[PDB]
């Protein structure tokens, strides 16, 4: 499996890379740039990021995949467990939704579900 | 040559297949070919006095239509060429308005959507009187994602089906919707299984072919009541072009990424 | 004598029962309705009555089956556009009067206890409130003989549903049950068989306690969403021109419906 | 002083908190003049600075949003036969709510934050905004029929943007109250959030439309030339409203008096 | 502390039998509720002049305006689903038939507080 | 049972008449003629061919629906065609057709469905 993780915080990128082939990038705009060049099995993204957020990226990715781009499942991570935010993401195209800080065992099992 | 035209003169059914020589978007060539054929077919139908002809808008691509020529947009915006962008926008309006008023020959316009329809593509489907969609097809208006809005009649056509307020939301949210969802929202008229769209169109044609006087009369009633005036749509694209000209580098880069994907 | 009129002057409630003596809008029935509308409206205006109630009902086992098709067939075959236009215009005046409350800001209530087809359904839609009993069927079958509903179907439905859905309903020629129409928003209340009168009485009693509010709302309608008479008149102009162009297949269909009525 | 104004000039977000000096939460003459006065002031500042797609939020400092018209004032003017002053009040209420509808003449995004009950004019004021955020447990409705009047501050005009003309009529004449969840299903409210989460929900809406300011402003221009409610139309509706109010009897006036005391 | 309102003068006294104040009319119970506080109000649906539904609608707005909440139970000879429809959406918690069943009246009143 | 049959081809009318006599039958050439027959006499069930020139089976169903709501006696209609597409089956079912059977008709399936009616 080939992974692509995106988070604005420095501490979050490092802990996820150690427990998991992984590429890490900062913003939501950059993960859209990274996906345009390379192909990935799954994308892990933080919901609340400055500038462009997880949902804005999700909507933009949805139109890209509908335009012809190869499908990649997206799992979202967030501190907010609010039911209104979960519904909006899966209606934008999200396949999984996990709370922060995420338990390692449940992340790996949900990644195994996608394949 | 961007179109594949199938004509059935003895039955007065006419099929327009987009993207015959294949980005599956409304390029200048595709727009000119559509308007050129609309004008041609409409004049032939009028002089022959054909009552309630049927025109079908379909696609030869695996998508229906992905909307405006974004690569052209990026270029004209960066060059500051308002005149050419307005020209393009006005020609897109003429194309979709012609479907809305039945080519000036009181035709029944049917959109056959067997692949994804985005932006201008969705607007073109909405310009037809009947929308047939196949299961798994996605439609939406993603132009807000690069800080623009749908100016090819999205608002005008949706207001025929839903409230002005809900139409506004849909235009500004930038979500995609499945055929089943759009059916529930009243934005699509029929959803059929994959590869059954043609048969569904044939049933619609056969249904309205038996009531040609009723259809033609209803178009006259539309003309004098709820029909969207061409002028209204032209003024909407004026706003569209002025907005597009003010777009920044972040929007232009978003458009560039979509161009590469599309 | 096509109408049975029940007047309650001290309560200002007025009942119009169609078909007192084919249960369709004949010339006699139309003239009797418009004649009574004009009469009652003038009496209500001069007496300064606030928010009177007018009920459109039927003495037949159906509500109303629509236009006088036997008359249509004859005028179309004879090429008499002038008389067909005259009929169509008088039908418009009848249904528009219900829509604007007889020019006296009345509350118009349609009591539909039997089937309402074509013009019959249009007459129900011209009222402000539609009460239907279970098992009642309504629809617009004029497309089945290549015509369209020109007595305000489009104008009245556009008050309740979208312009696009209104178009579909007018061109499909399906019949709908009361329960279906309720879900579609084309009917306001569905009650069990033989309970319609009581349901109308509840509506009357409800709006009788807010007569100033009702009358003010009619004024607001007048200056906003109310259907202008002129608009409907121009729609029947298109209707007559279409009817005059009808072929023998349509005329035979109309003849078969005449015999079934 | 009936308003508490919070301005964020560098972000162009402006908060209007009603009932700042409640230490009856209705549209009093003072409150209406303060709103229109601020709308005119802020709108002129936004136009001259050429601000693109500013955000204006209508909120409340009371435990209710707004209970509607000043009924105590209504009772007095009706009993005195003062049509001129009642018309003046009604016209000023129209200007307040229409300004929200057209974005203060500066193409602003108007957001109603409803964290307490909104009745009559209060509900009409929420409906005048482009987006309505409501908290759970909040009740809204149009109770003016209960004293034989109707909502004349744009209820009909604003609801017709969201629902059918026929359903709008029913709601205006039934006099029922509806919960936030019910209004959401009816399409009369845009978002329902848990208690004490309204501000965060408004911030998400602001942040969402802040990234598409050109698209928002262009859409206002499109509204202006199509579906926007003309001021003149609303003015003529309040003319009918005042004439109706002047004809009200003692039973209606007593009903109004009882509501005044409960307020 | 009960407050009962009915148009029939015979129905008023028979409910008083099984800390209860009776009043005649729907406007009079509203005037009583402003005078002093009550625990629950039992009202007849079909009263001339002003009915139970109008009182419920009027109380609903008053309670939303700032008045103390008091639960309401409705009595009527009518039992149709279209009559309960309007009452339960106006603020009523319990619905009962006429003449009232003594067992269902007392039990439902205890469930409130 | 009293049966009314409509098919535009002579052979089809003949095979249907023969098999269901082993009921009383009247065979007619099209959709308009069965409607004319139903006004003159009453029938227990109508068997109609879907595809006929001029007026087809689906029109007849839609015309009968309004006629039956206008005061005409109700009578069951079963449709026959070599067209067995769900597209065509949906149309007839929506128009009030009680049964849709494939052509060439299976005698066992026709008679059992007719027995279910009355
Ligand atoms: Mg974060
Ligand atoms: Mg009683
Ligand atoms: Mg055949």
């Amino acid at each position: 499996m080939r992974m692509l993780v995106a988070d604005d915080h420095e501490a979050n990128r490092m802990v996820l890379q150690r427990l998991l082939k992984v590429l890490c990038v900062n913003g939501a705009e950059q993960v859209l740039d990274a996906m345009a060049e390379e192909d990935y099995d799954a994308v892990i993204v933080d919901l609340h990021m400055p500038g462009m957020n997880g949902l804005d990226m999700l909507k933009q990715l949805r139109v890209m995949q509908a335009s012809g781009m190869r499908y990649t499942p997206v799992v979202v991570l967030s501190a907010d467990v609010t039911p209104e935010a979960i519904r909006a993401c899966e209606q934008a195209g999200a396949r999984a939704f996990l709370a922060k800080p995420v338990v390692a065992a449940k992340l790996l099992d949900t990644l195994a579900d996608l394949a | 040559s961007t179109l594949r035209i199938i004509e059935e003169p003895q039955r007065d059914v006419y099929w327009i297949h987009m993207h015959a020589d294949l980005r599956a978007c409304f390029s200048t060539r595709l727009v000119d070919d559509i308007t050129g054929y609309q004008t041609n077919l409409g004049q032939r139908l009028n002089t022959a006095g054909v009552l309630a002809p049927h025109v079908v808008l379909a696609s030869d691509s695996d998508v229906f239509n992905l909307g405006g020529d974004l690569a052209l947009f990026c270029q004209l915006i960066r060059e500051g060429d308002r005149a050419r962008l307005l020209d393009y926008a006005q020609r897109c309006v003429r194309g979709v308005h012609a479907f809305h008023v039945g080519l000036g020959a009181r035709a029944h316009s049917i959109a056959l959507v067997q692949g994804n329809a985005l932006g201008g593509g969705f607007e073109a489907a909405l310009s037809c009187h009947t929308i047939i969609a196949e299961e798994g097809v996605m439609m939406g208006l993603p132009e807000v994602l690069f800080d623009l809005f749908p100016g090819m009649g999205a608002y005008s056509f949706m207001c025929q089906r839903i409230s002005a307020h809900l139409a506004q939301k849909i235009m500004l949210e930038g979500n995609l919707y499945s055929a089943e969802q759009l059916l529930g929202m009243g934005l699509v008229d029929r959803v059929v299984p994959r590869g059954q769209g043609v048969a569904a169109v044939e049933q619609v044609i056969r249904e309205s072919k038996r009531t040609p006087h009723a259809w033609a009369a209803m178009q006259q009633v539309r003309e004098m009541t709820t029909a969207v005036p061409l002028e209204e749509m032209m003024r909407i694209t004026e706003i569209w072009v002025d907005t597009a000209m003010q777009l920044g580098e972040k929007s232009l880069r978003t458009m560039d990424r979509l161009v590469r994907a599309q």
